[PDB]
């Protein structure tokens, strides 16, 4: 009897293909996402700055009335 | 480029384990006499090479 090492009935395949998914996101849509978040930040910052301008006008009234 | 060095060297550590199981040496396995290969592979290597592939 002989006890070498052949492949047992043959061997299965091994792929050799370059797996790169090119994901992606359709980058014009990523520009849309970035400009949307940018404009969201601008609108919220705009509202908060103008209300802090209101309260700073109240502080101006404090220094005006308190002075004499 | 620090890390892919170590990824592919772990794969090469599997390959030095294969050289060890073939002959015994880590790297400088002589093993190829003029007159063909000497002291052939132990039973249970080709399936490991299949797994590595």
């Amino acid at each position: 009897v002989k006890q070498d090492m052949p492949p047992v009935g043959g061997y299965g395949p091994i792929d050799y293909k370059r797996n790169l998914p090119r994901r992606g996101l359709s980058g014009y849509s990523m520009f849309a996402v970035g400009i949307g978040a940018l404009l969201f930040g601008y609108w919220s910052m705009m509202r908060w700055n103008r209300e802090r301008r209101r309260l700073q006008i109240e502080d101006f009234e404090a220094r005006i009335a308190l002075m004499p | 480029a620090m890390t892919p060095f170590f990824w592919m060297f772990e794969e090469r550590e599997k390959m030095f384990e294969f050289y060890e199981r073939v002959s015994g040496a880590r790297m400088h396995a002589a093993y190829v006499r003029p007159g063909g290969v000497h002291q052939d592979l132990p039973l249970g290597l080709m399936d490991d090479i299949y797994e590595f592939s």
